[PDB]
RNA sequence: UUUUUAUUAAAAAAUGGUAUGUUUUUUUU
């Protein structure tokens, strides 16, 4: 950019990609549902 | 809920969904001659209409050779002796015929 | 639901046998077989 | 004919278990 708006810095996610994206592969159970149910929540958000 | 493999929602039964592949599936001449003999009487005509575009282009020397004795239009060579020389070689591939008959 | 994403409620419960028929137009017997329809299909090219 | 991927949950109050109701004034003439 070069230029912006300062936003809060609870406005600032900084992990949100991490999830975004696909999981890495070859990960513990718990580690792809937890990448699934961030994913859930953000598209929730979004729809409505 | 995937490729018509699961259930629309975990709630309501005592599992997590959680499908599996099987692992263990198996994964498995021609007889009426005639039409010869039509084809061979129809590319005899089409010598016969050759013949006839030679005949026409004689018919053109003919009368090129007219015009120069006259310096000494289109005419035409036979009108109908060629039906006769034509007679002749319809005599001849009838003996064609009946020589390859023979050898068959 | 796509293997890597996120699981909702189906959002349409409305699919009860109500009619009783199969209505005689997704039968096997008029149907050319080539390759099965996943459902990256349907969510790719939903209105077809 | 070669390969796969899919993982619900989850704790607190009242019902529910030492009911409850009572209980001390400064003037007569």
């Amino acid at each position: 950019k070069r230029s912006g708006a300062t936003k809060r810095a609870q406005d600032v996610p900084l992990i949100k990609h991490w999830y975004l994206e696909h999981c890495p592969p070859n990960q513990p159970v718990k580690v792809r549902v937890s990448y699934q149910k961030l994913l859930k929540s953000h598209v929730m958000n979004k729809l409505h | 809920s995937y490729n018509g493999i699961g259930l629309p929602t975990p709630r309501g039964s005592g599992t997590n969904g959680y499908v599996m592949r099987n692992l263990s599936h198996v994964k498995k001449v021609q007889d009426p001659s005639i039409s010869e003999h039509e084809c061979r009487r129809q590319i005899e005509s089409k010598l016969l209409l050759y013949r006839e575009q030679l005949l026409e282009e004689v018919s053109s020397q003919h009368s090129t050779d007219a015009a120069a004795s006259d310096s000494n239009s289109k005419t035409k060579s036979l009108d109908e002796a060629d039906v006769e020389i034509l007679v002749q070689k319809y005599r001849e591939q009838l003996l064609k015929e009946l020589q390859l008959q023979k050898s068959t | 639901a796509i293997p890597g994403g996120p699981k909702f409620e189906p959002l349409y419960k409305d699919e009860a046998p109500e009619m009783e028929d199969w209505n005689e137009f997704n039968d096997i017997y008029k149907l050319i077989i080539r390759h099965p329809i996943k459902t990256e299909y349907r969510i790719a090219f939903p209105y077809l």
